[PDB]
Formats: C-alpha cells, structure tokens, sequence
C-alpha cells in the first residue's frame, strides 16, 4: 500500500 | 503554537505546483481523462507531504491519518484547483500549461456538469474575495474535519486551525459582526466543494469501471479507500 | 425583521411530531425498513409545509423551491432525527413508536454503517450542547444553502438565516472568541450530516431498485428527482 | 408533480 508508504516511509 | 505561527506553518507547507502539459492534438475523452488523472496522482503525492506538515497531524494514529486522507482527498484537490482559478474567471487552472475552459469539458461525457459546479463555486469565492491565508486554513480544515484519545487530539487540532482562521479574519479589520458573518459565509461553501468532489469521485470511479482510462498506483488506492 | 423574530418564525414553521402508528414490537429486517420509509414519506409532506413557512421561501421561483427541496430533503430529515435523539444517547429517535439502536441496525446490510454515522454526529451535537434555536437556524440553512431575480432573493434569505444563527450564539453570553469557535464547530458538523444523508440516499435507492420497500409516492418522486 | 402540488396548495 502506497499511501502508508508515503505517510510513514517517506 | 499561536494562530499566526500556525498560519505561517501552513503557508510554508503549501505544495509546489505540479506541471503537466496539455496534449498536442485537441482533447479526446481519453487524453483529457489521462491528463486529469495523471495530474491528480502527482498532486496526491504532494498532498501527503503537505498533510504531515499540518501541526499535530503526525501525532494522530496512523489509521486516523489514512482515514482522514482517504475521505477528503478529492475535496482537498478541488479546493486547490478553485484557488488556482480564483484570478482567471471562466477558466479552470489545473496547471500552468493546462488551462481548461468550461466548454472543453464537452469531450468527456459527464464532466461539463463538474466543471460548471467548480466554476460556480470558484465564482463565489471570488465574490467573497477569499484571501490566501483564509484559503490555507480552510483547506486544512477540510482535512481535519473529515472525521468521516486520538479523537480528542483530532478535535483539538481542528480547533487550532479554526482558531487561526478566526485570527486571519480579525486581521482584515471588519467589525466583529461582519467577522462572524464572513466566517459563516466561508464555511458554508464547504458543502459546495464537497458536492463537486462527490460528483468528481462518482464520475472517476465510473470512468474506471469502463476502463475509459487507467486508474492505479496512488490514485487507484485512494479511490477504493 | 430582527434575528430574534426571524427565529420565532422558524419556531412557528416547525413540523408537528410524527408517529407511524405502530404497535410496539421487536423489529425485523422487513418491519424496520418499511417503518423508516413510511416515516420519511410522512415527514416529507410536513417538510414541504415547513419550508413554505420560512419567510420569503414562497417568493422564490417555483423552480428554485423545487430544486432546493429535491436536493436537501434527506439532510433535513437526518438533522431533525439528530435533534430528536440528542437527549437519548445510544438511540436514534425516529419517532415515539420508532426508537432504534445499533444491534437493530445489524439486521439489514449497510444500515449499521449509517446508524453509526448518525449516532456519532448526534453525539457531537450533544457534546456541544446544541440549543433548540441553533437547530432551527442550522436546519433552515441546510435547505437554503443546498443550492448546487430569484437567485438574488435566495442569497438575501440565506444571509438572513445566517445572521439569525450568529444572533442565537451571541445570546448565549460566551466570549467572542468562543462564539466564533462555536459558530465554526456547528457549521462544520453539517458536512457530517451531509455525509450521512448521502449514504442514506444510496441505500434507499438500492432498496427501491430491489423493491424491498414500498416506496411511497412522494418519497419515490423526491428520491428519483434527487438522484437524477 | 407531487412536490409541486404540495408547494402550490395549503
Ligand atoms: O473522472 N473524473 C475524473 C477527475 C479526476 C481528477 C480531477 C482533478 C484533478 C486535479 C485537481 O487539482 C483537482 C481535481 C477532476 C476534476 C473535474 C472533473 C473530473 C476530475
Ligand atoms: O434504505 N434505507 C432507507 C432510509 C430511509 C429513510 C431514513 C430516515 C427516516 C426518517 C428520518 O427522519 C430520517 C431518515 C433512513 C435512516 C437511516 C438509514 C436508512 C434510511
């Protein structure tokens, strides 16, 4: 899931 | 954090404008849908970064952050769209090189109705003479009010931004009675923004099912919620 | 006309208390849904009479009158439901003979989601201690702001109801900062009422299409017109 | 016409 990546991994 | 510091923080957080080029040939239903969806997808990435800059947002539970964004993304995107179009009446400024006219919505069945709504609402913000700093607060309120003790914290975050909008309005100098009326007039437009986003959302979901255009990656995920 | 007397007219426009005339009985999928639609149809008739009592509404073009009511009816119904349920936490007071809760919403697929939304927004109004006069103004604003010679008159009327809500709040005697804060909190909750009504209409349309519920003449027309 | 009937009668 992209949204979770950008919220926490980016 | 004082109201002014919150306003300044939102000002800095404003996402940079996404550049997208207008197709070479005249628009077709596909080239127009590909243009709007490609733009949205790119704007969505900057929206997530913008959200993380809203004071207190990253302190909310991850599941609340995801829930808020999944619920308001199109509304936030359209609020931005209308602000960018504020000083170019009769036109929708999707991006520097993508200035679409009310009429160019004809090529996509069902779009014209959305363009009309957006333009009408934009006109209303133009009539109220919406200012940049009021715009910053309102857009953040859209995100925080999409509640569609992390919830205590959410209420507290929304009150903080509401507080800053009141501060900005008080800074215009108008009478207290008029300050109350302007606050009301500004928030009453949130229903109209939300209406257009629901129609754009229904339109988009349907354009997906018909494969009239490819809807994946960030955009798709956000679409399903 | 002062804000105070405009609010008096809204008080006077208030529709009567409506009952569905149902003998107390455990609710099932069929009785609950037939009860909700039967009630909405009756409330719609009174909603029309209510709107005509709002000073100036009948002076709008017929087309505008029709357009405003076809777009906001479910929201106005839900706002009324929330006011009625405010002093009854955990419950949705549709009517004296139609009091429903959560485990009863479970009995019909897709209803629980709507009951939860209704219950949560009601709880929010309860925490803010929504006052009767505030409810009167908000309800009228939902009607007049649902717009999506006569247009000008509509704007004058909406501004008048807005001026009245501001007056109601100023009257509570709280600080000016607190008044603006309250004004913003109440208006923002409207998005939540709108959200619940949108899901409410989506569910009803599916029930019409499936002929699961008899759709009462006026309810059906209002549903089809709104959807269209 | 049901909405219209009620909007024009009392
Ligand atoms: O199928 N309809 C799809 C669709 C997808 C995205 C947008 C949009 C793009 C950029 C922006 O900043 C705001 C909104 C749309 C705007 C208006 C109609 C339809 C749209
Ligand atoms: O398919 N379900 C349809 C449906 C139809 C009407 C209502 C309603 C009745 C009275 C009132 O005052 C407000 C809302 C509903 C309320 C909640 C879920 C579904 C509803």
């Amino acid at each position: 899931h992209k949204l979770v990546q950008l919220l926490t991994t980016t | 954090l004082s109201p002014e510091q919150l306003v300044l923080t939102l000002l800095e957080a404003e996402p940079p404008h996404v550049l997208i080029s207008r197709p070479s040939a005249p628009f077709t239903e596909a080239s127009m849908m590909m243009s709007l969806t490609k733009l949205a997808d790119k704007e969505l990435v900057h929206m997530i970064s913008w959200a993380k800059k809203i004071p207190g947002f990253v302190e909310l539970s991850l599941f609340d952050q995801v829930r808020l964004l999944e619920s308001c993304w199109m509304e936030v995107l359209m609020m931005g769209l209308m602000w960018r179009s504020i000083d170019h009446p009769g036109k929708l400024i999707f991006a520097p090189d993508l200035v679409l006219d009310r009429d160019e919505g004809k090529c996509v069945e069902g779009i014209l109705e959305i363009f009309d709504m957006l333009l009408a609402t934009t006109s209303r913000f133009r009539e109220l003479k919406l200012q940049h700093k009021e715009y910053l607060c309102v857009k953040a309120m859209i995100l925080l009010n999409s509640s569609m003790d992390s919830s205590r914290k959410l209420a507290h975050l929304l009150n903080a931004v509401t507080d800053a909008l009141v501060w900005v309005i008080a800074k215009s100098g108008i009478s207290s009675q008029q300050q109350s009326m302007r606050l009301a007039n500004l928030l009453m437009l949130l229903s109209h923004v939300r209406h257009a986003s629901n129609k754009g959302m229904e339109h988009l979901l349907n354009m997906k099912c018909k494969n009239v255009v490819p809807v994946y990656d960030l955009l798709l995920e956000m679409l399903n919620a």
